[PDB]
């Protein structure tokens, strides 16, 4: 989960 | 968001149930809170994260819980290897941020033990180099808190002493080194450390006379 | 069998820059966010930053933004951290940490001591802590070695080439005013051992390429 959150931050 | 752990030092006995507290400056979700163990000279080890999810191979005696600003790590039965420093850690993803509590030391509870107070006059090898270190040694005492007051010709001496406290028998030892130029050392006669500790009804003073005792 | 093998200890002058590395093996490096955490002497953990698995994205602690750069080398499975304008406050063990998908750090490197000081490498002077009646308390005596004025950390101290472990306690080093470290290595012994047992502290200081041995003999006081 949190890895996907960071992924989402860095994609933005 | 900052994390503040309490107590700073928790003193328990093996087999006890330990609860360590982590206090967030504002509400956080337990899923973004992790707990780490660190023994001296070792890297931290993840114990538990989120709603009491134990890290791989972390025994079932470790759990975590809490909500709002109040979170706890529980060790339901302390093993000797569990006496260590514990850190909570909080993380957020937008923006990516991590923060740690300042750490709680889990110390072995034991009876008050007065230190043996030993004093070591400067060695001649050091005096030959132009310096004099006097070492006051407080041996096998508990609890950790101790005060060393250096005295030179019965004056309160300061500015040039440092102490080292060991890690936690389960007692502590403390060395205090008073370091002088040889010239300064030779200007006075009586060197003493006066020690204050819970197990001492009155301050203990150990002294020597330069060149003698 | 996750391995995070960090580069060796570093000594730095103030205002210098440092580059620390962490070589990963035993896992798919490019699947993991990697983090850097530091711990100053007898202080707590402090986050510095993370880098995403591709190396394209980083995020730094606010206290390190501007002075820290994170990189990773997919070809060598190596995490790097570069930090500039070093001050003595940056003296710390620096840890790489692998982030589990939960966001917690499931595996850590062994750490990299970075010492930032205007002090120069110097071997220790080793002075006997000469046991006497003043270091004797009813059956128990203490002796030791004062391992003084060395830089940087660490020193390794043994007694009698390792044969003596009972009663040995090497204290945590203290940083002196001079910028040099000093420690005391103490042996609690039976008072009966004074003058019959030989006590030699063996001090290795790899950074200065120095070795010291000091036989510790009693004083009469
Ligand atoms: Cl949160
Ligand atoms: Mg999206
Ligand atoms: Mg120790
Ligand atoms: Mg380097
Ligand atoms: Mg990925
Ligand atoms: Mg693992
Ligand atoms: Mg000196
Ligand atoms: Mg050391
Ligand atoms: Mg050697
Ligand atoms: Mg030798």
């Amino acid at each position: 989960d949190f890895q996907d959150e960071l992924d989402e931050f860095f994609k933005n | 968001t900052t994390l503040t752990q309490s107590p700073g030092t928790l003193s328990l006995s093996p087999g006890d149930r330990a609860t360590l507290s982590c206090r967030a400056s504002q509400t956080i979700r337990i899923s973004y809170l992790a707990w780490y163990q660190q023994k001296p000279g070792q890297a931290p080890r993840l114990l538990v994260y989120g709603p009491s999810i134990r890290a791989t191979g972390i025994p079932d005696r470790f759990s975590a819980r809490g909500s709002g600003t109040d979170f706890t790590l529980t060790i339901s039965r302390l093993e000797p290897e569990d006496f260590a420093v514990y850190y909570c850690q909080h993380y957020g993803s937008s923006p990516p941020r991590y923060t740690f509590g300042q750490g709680t030391k889990l110390e072995i509870k034991r009876t008050v033990a007065a230190p043996s107070v030993f004093i070591f006059p400067p060695s001649d090898e050091q005096l030959k180099s132009g310096t004099a270190s006097v070492v006051c040694l407080l041996n096998n005492f508990y609890p950790r808190e101790a005060k060393v007051q250096w005295k030179v010709d019965n004056a309160l001496q300061s500015g040039n002493s440092q102490e080292s406290v060991t890690e936690q028998d389960s007692t502590y030892s403390l060395s205090s080194t008073l370091t002088l130029s040889k010239a300064d050392y030779e200007k006075h006669k009586v060197y003493a450390c006066e020690v204050t500790h819970q197990g001492l009804s009155s301050p203990v003073t150990k002294s020597f006379n330069r060149g003698e005792c | 069998q996750v391995q995070l093998v960090q580069s060796g200890a570093e000594v730095k002058k103030p205002g210098a820059s440092m580059k620390v590395s962490c070589k990963a093996s035993g896992f798919t490096f490019t699947d993991y966010y990697m983090h850097w955490v530091r711990q100053a002497p007898r202080q707590g953990l402090e986050w510095m930053g993370l880098i995403n698995p591709s190396g394209s994205g980083t995020a730094y602690a606010q206290n390190f933004q501007g002075r820290v750069t994170l990189a990773r080398d997919t070809s060598t499975s190596t995490l790097y951290m570069e930090m500039g304008s070093l001050t003595s406050d940056d003296t710390a063990v620096y840890y790489c940490a692998r982030m589990d998908s939960s966001g917690s750090y499931d595996h850590w490197g062994q750490g990299t001591l970075v010492t930032v000081s205007s002090a120069s490498t110097k071997g220790p002077s080793v002075f006997p802590l000469a046991p006497s009646s003043k270091s004797t308390s009813g059956g128990t005596a203490a002796l030791g070695c004062l391992v003084k004025d060395y830089f940087p950390e660490p020193v390794t101290v043994s007694w009698n080439s390792g044969a003596l472990t009972s009663g040995v306690h090497t204290f945590p080093a203290v940083l002196q005013s001079s910028g040099l470290y000093s420690l005391s290595s103490v042996v609690t012994v039976p008072s009966s051992s004074l003058g019959t047992q030989t006590y030699i502290c063996n001090v290795n200081h790899k950074p200065s390429n120095t070795k010291v041995d000091k036989k510790v003999e009693p004083k009469s006081c």
